[PDB]
């Protein structure tokens, strides 16, 4: 029984191979070394006068069993299509988390599977990272007790870093004054381990944080009380894992859990879900917002599934083969997918990575959102 | 409280 799955899962696949001409305007799969855990596109995109492609920029880590880790920036040539690694910089155990700062995105934070939170500029490594394997951050984050995921930094205020950690707690530093920092505040609201937390984008003090305690907790860092956040809701039925804020709706934000649903949250009223998205098989790991449509989101984790959402398309009649809000399916994967980002000089085009070292770039066929 | 896979290299 536990083999047959792979029967189900290469089937399932060569189908999937198969349709890509209809379902897809782009499609580039990358078996990376090592797989990585975390993914995210750097801002900047180069059209180079006269080709036909532009180069983009990602931010990946490496994942091993018992080999020198390392923080990864790869380029990919999309068309108007070749992948390759552009530095390798030598980290200490797996990248759980790799984010660049906005307000100069060549300070990337990452966590480690230690306690420390580590901050690279990656401007001041070397072209080849060092064979002896020595990890040398710019800055070691200090505040944590053990390993987490939660990484975000502030938008509105230049160096102001959060992070969320399996000890229950968020840490929040400020980086502006390889020296050890200590965390300015830590948040120790949540009774339970804490998978994610993300800043507000438009309110430099208000952040969100979910945790294994089933809880959306809405943090402002200008409260005294550290102990206990400005809401406190009970969001899902299991862990929650994910939350990300939408871009256009300063209200509305979104988070994915364990019980297999994406919910949908209006700050001003978070006694009243608004909305439970529902078709994953399995646990949600990551939620992001696209760039460039307000309505859509995004979904992915172990069913090995990324599942695209419209809400605009919620209470539409049909005659069903799933609910009405649910765009696209994304298939291309066989193992659990780890981390996606949404490209932003391009949009629909994602980037998605799983466990088995497979990374795809790929874009829905037009017809499907248009 | 997820639980990391064993990564195999290609």
């Amino acid at each position: 029984d536990d083999a047959v799955e792979e029967r189900v899962i290469n089937e399932e696949y060569k189908i999937w191979k198969k349709n890509t001409p209809f379902l897809y305007d782009l499609v580039m799969t990358h078996a990376l070394e090592w797989p990585s855990l975390t993914a995210q596109w750097l801002p900047d995109v180069t059209r180079p006068e006269g080709k036909d492609f532009s180069i983009h920029r990602l931010v990946l880590g490496t994942h091993t069993s018992d080999e020198q880790n390392h923080l990864v920036i790869a380029s990919v040539q999309l068309p108007n299509g070749k992948i390759e690694i552009e530095i390798k910089i030598n980290h200490e155990g797996e990248v759980n988390r790799a984010r660049y700062m906005p307000q100069n995105p060549c300070i990337i934070a990452t966590k480690t599977p230690s306690s420390d939170v580590l901050v690279f500029d990656y401007t001041k490594h070397p072209s080849k990272p060092d064979p002896s394997g020595e990890c040398n951050p710019d800055l070691r984050l200090r505040g944590h007790q053990k390993e987490g995921y939660g990484l975000s930094w502030n938008p509105n205020l230049s160096g102001h870093l959060l992070s969320a950690s399996d000890d229950h707690t968020i840490c929040l530093w400020d980086i502006s004054a390889g020296k050890v920092v200590d965390a300015k505040t830590i948040f120790t609201g949540h009774t339970a381990v804490v998978e994610d937390v993300s800043w507000h984008l438009l309110h430099e003090s208000l952040f969100g944080s979910v945790a294994d305690d089933q809880k959306l907790m809405i943090w402002d860092t200008r409260s005294n009380n550290t102990s206990k956040p400005s809401h406190s809701v009970d969001a899902h039925t299991a862990e929650v894992n994910c939350l990300s804020f939408n871009p256009y709706s300063e209200f509305i934000l979104a988070t994915g859990s364990a019980d297999k649903t994406v919910a949908l949250w209006d700050l001003r009223n978070l006694k009243l879900k608004l909305h439970s998205f529902e078709s994953h098989k399995d646990e949600i790991f990551q939620v992001q917002w696209s760039p460039h449509n307000e309505t859509i989101l995004a979904s992915s984790g172990t069913d090995r599934r990324l599942n695209v959402w419209d809400l605009s398309k919620i209470g539409e009649e049909q005659s069903e083969d799933g609910p009405p809000e649910l765009l696209f399916i994304h298939g291309g994967h066989t193992a659990k997918i780890s981390d996606f980002s949404w490209n932003p000089n391009e949009p629909w085009v994602i980037c998605s990575v799983s466990e088995d070292n497979i990374m795809q770039v790929w874009q829905m066929a037009e017809n499907i959102y248009n | 409280m997820r639980s990391k896979a064993r990564a195999r290299k290609l």
